[PDB]
RNA sequence: AGCCAGGAUGUUGGCUUAGAAGCAGCCAUCAUUUAAAGAAAGCGUAAUAGCUCACUGGUCGAGUCGGCCUGCGCGGAAGA
């Protein structure tokens, strides 16, 4: 494993093929080109889900294209659906927003495993559910 | 909760202002069939002693010339503007 | 700008601003801006000095003014002779003996209180200080 | 930092870890990445749970007074940084070479990973345990 | 520089100094913080 | 206070789909792995990246940041 080459993790919504005001420049900064993040970024987006983001790994090399493996969507853009509210976070603590118990969160928190970082599983649990905790939405424990 | 407390012989305006200029200040104890008792005591130890909440509410212990008197503070005279005291009513 | 809504009486003698304060104590908010200096307060100071409180802390939190004018300043005009009778009223004073505590606040941290009651000390004539509300 | 007392029971803590316990294994990140905190420590969860305390914190007279106690080969470790990575199930664990493997994959260095006390060995690369 | 009469650290860099009895405020970050007196 | 160190994988997080990505504004202000890490005090970005500081480690190792109460001083302080 190589260290810190050219590497950065940015790109919106994992439908939304060859962003140009959304990303543009950033992707097309060093030597690969903006075709690149079209084509083979497609590829491994269509197995999953489209409207949704997705991250991946930017390896650069001197060669021409880059190796890559995607790791898993963040948290509260998956907690639109599963939350409710399109609004995620607005006013909370003076007034709360909404509202999320741990049955939904701890069963949703165990599905991106293959990419979280944790011991057990009510260990990434409290953690998953805790990115509800921070969207006005405190937890229904 | 215990401080050492003389007994007062000067009583007065010029007697007290002496008092208040040299780190003590004037108070007096009372209560009960007894008679009432003037007591000069420390400044700087009073001054810290009310920064704690427990004060004015709990059982203090005023050592006088050996005797130890049980009271708890009624009333008090804040200076003005300046941080200190100037006098304290125990009630016994 | 505060002033008296009718008075008995427009004009009022200069007198003499002397003793010690009454409002001493912090009676109604958490926090008080007491006055260390002697002097006087006009209308327009303590509305200055509220708002640069107000302006401070935001919407929340709340905050009295203790003290209040009462008192008509006469001013003769330029270019006068002595005598021909009593000046006009222009402004409104209070007077602020030492001891008396001007502004009291309530619902802020103590660090964004003392920030709040400097920039209303700035804008105020007397030396002032900060004050905590001490449970008797 | 808080009074002796509560000094005293970290390192009092750190003392009954040695008495249930048996192998041991040093890191330092002299140029690390948090990418690797739960790695080195990942696998410590991965193991079971919290127990696992890596404590590092081998000061001169900190975790070199309950030397004394325990182990009294480990003052000469003292001198540049080292973790005293206390273990629990498994006599002879597989945390020990993760170490050494973790610093290869984006870590820069390890201490050198010269190790702690089993045959009362020194900088010995050791893939032979009990798996 | 700035003369008045009531300087003041204004940033974290901005330091304190008393030279030939005058006090002056030199900063690291922003030459705009230099000011002298008071 | 100094010195080679660490100071996260999803957070492109929902949001008004033009972006707010630890840090315009919203508010929450996760919990894991654990020596430690606020989903962040500052700098830097169209926004990222990146660099610092909180904290935590190991070295050298002893007294030290801050607030009132005050005694004297210093600036503020330019005219024929
Ligand atoms: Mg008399
Ligand atoms: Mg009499
Ligand atoms: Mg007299
Ligand atoms: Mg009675
Ligand atoms: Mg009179
Ligand atoms: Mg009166
Ligand atoms: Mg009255
Ligand atoms: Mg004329
Ligand atoms: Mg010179
Ligand atoms: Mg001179
Ligand atoms: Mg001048
Ligand atoms: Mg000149
Ligand atoms: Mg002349």
């Amino acid at each position: 494993a190589k260290k810190v080459q050219a590497y950065v993790k940015l790109q919106v919504a994992a439908g939304m093929a060859n962003p140009s005001p959304p990303v543009g420049p950033a992707l097309g900064q060093q030597g690969v080109n903006i075709m690149e993040f079209c084509k083979a970024f497609n590829a491994k987006t269509d197995s999953i889900e489209k409207g949704l983001p997705i991250p991946v790994v930017i390896t650069v090399y001197a060669d021409r294209s880059f190796t890559f493996v995607t790791k898993t969507p963040p948290a509260a853009v998956l907690l639109k659906k599963a939350a409710g509210i399109k609004s995620g976070s607005g006013k909370p603590n003076k007034d709360k927003v909404g509202k999320i118990s741990r049955a939904q969160l701890q069963e949703i928190a165990q599905t991106k495993a293959a990419d979280m970082t944790g011991a057990d599983i009510e260990a990434m649990t409290r953690s998953i559910e805790g990115t509800a905790r921070s969207m006005g939405l405190v937890v229904e424990d | 909760f215990t401080i050492n407390a003389e007994v007062r012989k000067e009583q007065g305006k010029g007697a007290s202002r002496r008092l208040r200029a040299a780190n003590k200040f004037p108070a007096i104890i009372y209560g009960g069939k007894e008679a009432p008792l003037a007591i000069e005591l420390d400044h700087d130890k009073v001054m810290n002693m009310q920064a704690k909440a427990e004060f004015y509410s709990e059982v203090l212990t005023i050592v006088v010339d050996g005797k130890e008197i049980k009271v708890k503070a009624q009333d008090v005279q804040r200076h003005p503007y300046k941080p200190k005291l100037q006098h304290i009513d125990f009630v016994r | 700008m505060l002033q008296p809504k009718r008075t008995k009486f427009r004009k009022m003698h200069k007198g003499r601003n002397r003793g010690l304060a009454q409002g001493t104590d912090v009676s109604f908010g958490s926090f008080g801006l007491k006055a260390v200096g002697r002097g006087r307060l006009t209308a327009r100071q303590i509305e200055a000095a509220r708002r640069a409180m107000t302006r401070a802390v935001k919407r929340q939190g709340k905050i009295w003014i203790r003290v209040f004018p009462d008192k008509p300043i006469t001013e003769k005009p330029l270019a006068v002779r002595m005598g021909k009778g009593k000046g006009n009223v222009e402004y409104w004073v209070a007077l602020i003996q030492p001891g008396k505590v001007l502004y009291e606040m309530d619902g802020v941290p103590e660090e964004l209180a003392r920030e709040a009651f400097k920039l209303a000390a700035a804008k105020l004539p007397i030396k002032t200080t900060f004050v905590t509300k001490t449970v008797m | 930092m808080a009074l002796n007392l509560q000094d005293k029971q970290a390192i009092v803590a750190e003392v009954s870890e040695v008495a249930k316990g048996a192998l041991s294994a040093v890191v330092a990140d002299s140029r690390g990445v948090t990418v690797d905190k739960m790695t080195e420590l990942r696998k410590a969860g991965r193991e079971a749970g919290v127990y696992m305390r890596v404590v590092r914190n081998t000061l001169l007279r900190r975790a070199v007074e309950g030397t004394p106690f325990e182990c009294l080969k480990d003052a000469f470790v003292g001198p540049t940084l080292i973790a005293y990575s206390m273990e629990h199930p498994g006599a002879a664990a597989r945390l020990f070479k993760e170490f050494a493997k973790a610093n290869a994959k984006f870590e820069v260095k390890a201490a050198a990973f010269e190790g702690e006390l089993i045959p009362a060995s020194q900088i010995d690369r050791l893939a032979t345990l009990p798996t | 520089m700035k003369v008045r009469a009531s300087v003041k650290k204004l940033c974290r860099n901005c330091k304190i100094v008393k030279r030939d009895g005058v006090i002056r405020v030199i900063c690291s970050a922003e030459p705009k913080h230099k000011q002298r007196q008071g």
